[PDB]
């Protein structure tokens, strides 16, 4: 229940992503998985987000970064403005297709490990904007690990999708040193939050009427 | 006490040489540093604890400005590496190196000529330094303010670019 | 003694221990962690697009001026901590000293200011209106 | 500058210090997501669903 | 080894490593009271939620620092890149090595002292100059230009800042600083010397207001955004040092360092130094940040006349009652 | 009733910052204003060319759910004409200019916003400055980039 890819930018592949996908098995040793686990738990509760922004959903995820919603609670606020120092990729706007390349080289620029999450309509499919200049998600290019709907989604969808983004990282396996063992990553195959959703969202029956506040 | 005087000795020999032999100036900037450094050390093992304390406090800035004017106008990449290797030959080396050497076996043969007793390593403290410069030594101390004043000027008068 | 030579070892266990932790922690965060592959990973960063020319090109700072001042006021304050170390054992004699150093050295601070010195600031960055 | 403007930048930075300091000594502002449910008006658009009659079947 | 003298050497080591240690545990512990009392002071919270008040939030950035990759760029000067962070991290720890905590706690007993902190600061502007150019970025030396800028502002009075201090103990001796102030606190009558030391020294850390090397806002994030890893970490973690270290460093010479009415001398040297760290965290929080060039007027037409001053008022009022 | 800030003749970035403040301010008088005073009366026209008619008429009479299927699938047929609208917006002066062909799309939009003029005016108003000056100037102008690009 897990997919393996490996990245080699330098072989024979023109269309990005520049990685190759398998489904394979857990690898997953009586010390070696608690140091995993140790590392994995180290990693999803201090993620450090890039300050790269490109439209409204930007807004609202620095609406996220403030005092009322306190997205620091969960060491997710640091923010740095280079790529190198940031290990997660909110992709939260518009892929436009003049920026596609500047989104492309810093996603490039960062350094393992490394997250995305796109956030919005735009940025999971083009949402609204069907238009000449925008690409259609911008997965079409970089893998996306965390999709958040909306327009914009709401501080406290981001700060979800945060969290869904730690229950991801916490239960994959990554390389613990460069010299030593596999170089290849393996993410988890986890059910969808709709199946797992579906039964407390269909045994919904009333909700308020819209005149009331 | 002999130790710690020898190789700061040692690397300050070591750091001065590789200074005057490289093209790169951050890299001689950086082995100044470490050779200032060690002249500081061997200051300290001296017991003039002032001196040592004055070589890293003033040059640690002089040094500063020295890499502000690197980066200013010397910093091109390997541009100017290989500019300043051309200037540097076999014969053009050569040929001061044995006038240095003759000079320095000289001053060698001087320094051996004379008497000796040994430094015997009790510390100067700064309160003594300050004592001598603000008593018997006034005139130095205020002609050497009115050096550094009249140097100040001429750094003003040259340094403007229009 | 006994306390100078313990000193002397602390201030020496002090510095190779510090040292050795910070080589410690550099050798452990370059062997730990697995890299990364890009086509544009070694790319300085310029906000997203290629550079004009390169990083190593020669730059105008335009405090030059200041920093060759700096210098000389830094001696002028090595001689101020060399006084100010022995003020009770100098003194009326050597306060008397110490005032016309200080004073030459206002002097050549006012002279340096009121001459268009220590002012490197643009025309329009005056925030003239 | 003049060390009246001096002394007004003294007295300013001073009175900043001690206004973020009282927003120190005040009343936290954050609704604790997701520890207390986010309070959602009724007519708010999120996640779409189709409905039912009072019947029971489905009114689409 | 059963003798007197060397189990004394061996308690004077044990005592000076567990300085080191405390003060770098500190250091970190001071990264994470960063993020919570900036989270106190804008209404707010921070981390509380790695273990009990976030208290394991340290330890999960330190996991993610060590196994984020550390890498070195194929465009930059190697030796000086990986150099730079070290100087970083150890200047102020060496300055901080000469901090009397209390009464028989102390590393190193100087008789240069503040004339050793000088050494240090100026060699701790060395680690952000080769760190600006060794990484050849534009941002990078945009921001070594900036801080060099900086260093010229501060130095020329930095250490005249303390010469009143001096003046007053009549010797460079940390110690000999805390036995003169046994009777009033070094803050009262050295006051001018007090401020003008607060910003020199919030200028030596490269702290806020001062932040001109790695101002966000102007230079996003400045001189060490090829910096990631270890590396970052250093520079960080050797700026909180520098943090505690000046803090110290101004409990000692101008508050009295340990000296208090009742409680220990430790106590009382923790709470000032804390204080002062929380002062660090409430200047960062509160104004904003000056042009460079505004700040080298500030500190040579203003604070350096000012030193000179205060100076000579000093050693007028110290020979008056001699 | 509310009053329109002007400034003494100098754009300063503070001069806009405490203009916007004052901004702000009268904005505050016109929700106390408008809070105190709001009318009893409905929220929609009673023109046939209101899009979409009232909901409960939609849901029980067939003319207005006659004109809500056809408002609401080929869209309102605004006859062929050009109108313009010109309003104060957040950032300045935001307009709309709309060519109606006869059918249920617009023939032409175009959309004048301030930020395209403010953001051509930089050159002009930072050149010979320092970078700090830039970014003040760039945190003071209240531009948001879609309102530019459209
Ligand atoms: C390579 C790394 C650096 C190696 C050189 C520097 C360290 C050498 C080893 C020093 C060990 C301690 C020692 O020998 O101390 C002797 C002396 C102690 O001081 P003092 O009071 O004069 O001695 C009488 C004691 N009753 O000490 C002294 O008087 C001064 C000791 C030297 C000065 C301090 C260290 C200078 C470091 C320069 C680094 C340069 C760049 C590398
Ligand atoms: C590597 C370094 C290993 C240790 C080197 C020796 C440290 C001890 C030392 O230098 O002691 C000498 C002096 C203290 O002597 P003091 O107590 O003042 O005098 C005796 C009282 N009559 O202390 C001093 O002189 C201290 C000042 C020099 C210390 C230099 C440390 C390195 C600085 C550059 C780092 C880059
Ligand atoms: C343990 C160590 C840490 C201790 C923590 C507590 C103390 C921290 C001290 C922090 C000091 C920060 C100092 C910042 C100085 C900035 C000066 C500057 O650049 O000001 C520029 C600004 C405009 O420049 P101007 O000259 O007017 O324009 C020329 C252009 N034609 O001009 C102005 O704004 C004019 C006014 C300048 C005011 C300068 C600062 C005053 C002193 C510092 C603030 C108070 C600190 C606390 C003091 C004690 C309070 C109880
Ligand atoms: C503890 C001691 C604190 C002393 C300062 C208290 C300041 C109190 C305050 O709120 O000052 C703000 C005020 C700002 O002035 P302004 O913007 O014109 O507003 C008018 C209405 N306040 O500020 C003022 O009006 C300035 C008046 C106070 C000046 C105090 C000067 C103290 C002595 C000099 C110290 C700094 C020297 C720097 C060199
Ligand atoms: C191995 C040690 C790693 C320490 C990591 C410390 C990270 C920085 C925490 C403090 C901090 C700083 C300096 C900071 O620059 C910043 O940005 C404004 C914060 O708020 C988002 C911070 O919380
Ligand atoms: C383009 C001009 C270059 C000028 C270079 C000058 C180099 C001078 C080197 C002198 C070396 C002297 C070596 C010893 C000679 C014998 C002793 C002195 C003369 C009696
Ligand atoms: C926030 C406080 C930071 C302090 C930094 C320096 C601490 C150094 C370690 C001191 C350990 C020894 C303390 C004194 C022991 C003797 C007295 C005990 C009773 C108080
Ligand atoms: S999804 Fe909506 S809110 Fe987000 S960038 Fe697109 S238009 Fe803006």
């Amino acid at each position: 229940d897990y997919t393996l890819t490996r990245i080699d930018p330098n072989g024979e592949n023109d269309r990005y992503p520049l990685q190759k996908q398998e489904i394979v098995t857990d690898p997953l040793n009586v010390f070696m998985g608690k140091l995993n686990d140790m590392v994995n738990w180290g990693r999803k509760n201090s993620i450090w987000p890039y300050n790269f922004g490109l439209s409204c959903c930007y807004v609202e995820m620095v609406t996220s970064f403030t005092a009322v919603h306190d997205v620091a609670r969960f060491g997710a606020e640091v923010l740095r403005a280079s790529p190198r120092q940031a290990d997660l990729m909110v992709v939260a706007g518009t892929c436009f297709t003049k920026m596609a390349p500047v989104i492309q080289r810093l996603y490039d620029q960062m350094l393992e490990p490394k997250w995305v999450i796109s956030m919005g309509a735009c940025a999971n499919s083009g949402g609204m904007y069907d238009i000449y200049s925008v690409v259609q998600g911008v997965d079409k290019f970089i893998p996306v690990d965390v999709y958040i709907p909306g327009c914009p989604p709401r501080p406290e969808a981001y700060m979800q999708a945060l969290m869904l983004l730690q229950e991801s990282i916490g239960k994959e396996r990554r390389p613990l040193s460069w010299v030593v063992g596999d170089q290849g990553v393996y993410r988890a195959n986890m059910q969808s939050e709709r199946e797992r959703k579906r039964g407390e969202r269909i045994a919904v029956t009333n909700l308020r009427t819209p005149d009331e506040i | 006490m002999e130790f710690a005087f020898y190789i700061c000795g040692l690397i300050a020999i070591l750091a001065t040489l590789r200074v005057i032999t490289h093209t790169n100036p951050v890299h001689a900037l950086l082995y100044l540093i470490i050779s200032l450094l060690a002249i500081s050390g061997v200051f300290f093992s001296l017991g003039a604890y002032f001196a040592g304390a004055l070589e890293i406090i003033v040059y640690a800035g002089a040094i500063m400005v020295l890499f502000v004017f690197v980066v200013m106008m010397l910093n091109l990449g390997g541009s100017e590496i290989e500019q300043e290797r051309q200037w540097l030959k076999p014969q053009v080396w050569i040929g001061p190196a044995i006038l240095s050497a003759i000079m320095l076996v000289v001053i060698v043969y001087a320094i051996l000529g004379v008497n000796d007793q040994g430094i015997d390593g009790t510390p100067i403290s700064a309160k003594a330094v300050g004592i001598t410069l603000f008593g018997p030594y006034v005139l130095a101390v205020e002609l050497a303010s009115m050096l550094l004043l009249a140097g100040l000027v001429v750094a003003f008068h040259v340094g403007r670019e229009e | 003694s006994t306390e100078v030579i313990a000193h002397h070892w602390a201030f020496a266990i002090f510095l190779i221990v510090a040292i050795g932790l910070c080589c410690l922690m550099l050798v452990g965060g370059w062997f730990l962690g697995g890299r990364a592959r890009a086509r544009s990973k070694n790319v300085p960063f310029e906000s997203g697009i290629d550079s004009v020319g390169s990083a190593r090109l020669r730059l105008s700072a335009k405090f030059y001026l200041v920093a060759m001042f700096f210098v000389i006021f830094d001696v002028e304050a090595l001689y101020l901590f060399a006084w100010s170390t022995s003020i009770r054992e100098s003194g009326w004699v050597g306060f008397v000293e110490a005032a016309i150093f200080i004073f030459v050295l206002l002097a050549g601070l006012v002279y340096l200011v009121r001459i268009g010195a220590l002012d490197w600031t643009p025309a329009r960055s005056r925030r003239e209106r | 500058m003049t060390l009246k403007e001096l002394l007004v930048g003294f007295g300013t930075q001073v009175r900043s210090i001690w206004m973020i300091g009282l927003h120190a000594f005040a009343k936290r502002e954050t609704r604790m997501y997701p520890e207390e449910p986010v309070y959602l008006p009724p007519r708010y658009r999120g996640r779409i669903v189709l409905t039912r009659d009072p019947d029971g079947e489905e009114r689409c | 080894w059963i003798s007197p003298e060397l189990i004394e050497i061996l308690l004077t080591i044990l005592k000076a490593v567990v300085i080191l240690l405390v003060v770098v545990t500190c250091g970190a512990f001071m990264s994470f009271g960063e993020r919570r009392l900036l989270g106190l002071f804008q209404n707010r919270y921070g981390p509380n939620r790695v273990g009990w008040g976030g208290s394991l939030q340290l330890v999960a950035d330190m996991i993610k620092m060590f196994f984020k990759e550390d890498w070195i760029p194929k465009f930059s000067d190697r030796v000086i890149f990986t150099l730079a962070p070290m100087i970083a991290f150890t200047s102020l720890l060496l300055a901080f090595a000469i901090v009397p905590v209390s009464p028989g706690w102390v590393v190193a007993d100087l008789n240069i002292g503040i004339l050793f902190f000088l050494m240090m600061a100026g060699l701790a502007v060395y680690a952000v100059l080769f760190a600006g150019w060794s990484s050849n970025n534009k941002y990078s030396l945009l921001g070594a230009m900036r801080a060099s800028a900086q260093t010229l502002s501060y130095e020329v009075f930095l250490g005249l800042s303390l010469m009143g201090v001096v003046a007053q103990a009549g010797s460079f001796n940390m110690t000999d600083i805390v036995n003169s102030q046994a009777h009033v606190w070094n803050v009262i009558p050295q006051f001018f010397g007090f401020i003008t030391f607060a910003i020199a020294g919030v200028a030596v850390c490269h702290r806020h207001p001062f932040d001109q090397p790695e101002a966000e806002q102007e230079l996003a994030d400045g001189y060490h955004i090829e910096y990631s890893g270890m590396k970052f970490g250093l520079f960080f973690v050797g700026e909180y040092i520098g943090i505690v270290t000046i803090s110290a460093l101004m409990v000692t010479l101008f508050f009295g360092g340990w000296q208090g009415p009742l409680l220990p001398p430790f106590i009382w040297f923790a709470l000032k130094t804390a204080f002062f760290m929380m002062m660090f965290i409430l200047i960062r929080a509160s104004l904003p940040r000056p042009r460079y060039d505004q700040v080298m007027s500030f500190g040579w037409k203003i604070c350096l006349p000012l030193t000179l001053i205060n100076l000579l008022v000093t050693a007028a009022v110290i020979l008056w009652q001699a | 009733d509310f009053e329109i800030p002007v400034g003494g003749g100098v754009s300063d970035c503070y001069t806009r910052v405490m203009l916007k403040v004052e901004e702000l301010r009268q904005s505050l008088r016109i929700l106390e204003q408008c809070l105190n005073n709001m009318p009893e009366g409905p929220f929609k026209a009673d023109h046939p060319l209101t899009t979409p008619p009232p909901k409960e008429r939609t849901l029980q009479h067939i003319e207005t759910l006659i004109t809500h299927f056809l408002q609401v699938s080929w869209g309102p047929v605004m006859p062929a004409n050009e109108s313009f609208q010109m309003i104060e917006a957040t950032k300045g002066i935001n307009s709309y200019y709309l060519t109606s062909d006869g059918s249920t799309m617009s023939y032409r939009t175009r959309i004048r916003t301030p930020s395209y003029a403010h953001l051509q005016q930089i050159p002009a108003a930072i050149r010979g400055s320092l970078v700090s000056d830039l970014i003040v100037y760039l945190g003071s102008i209240d531009f948001v980039m879609s309102d530019v690009d459209r």
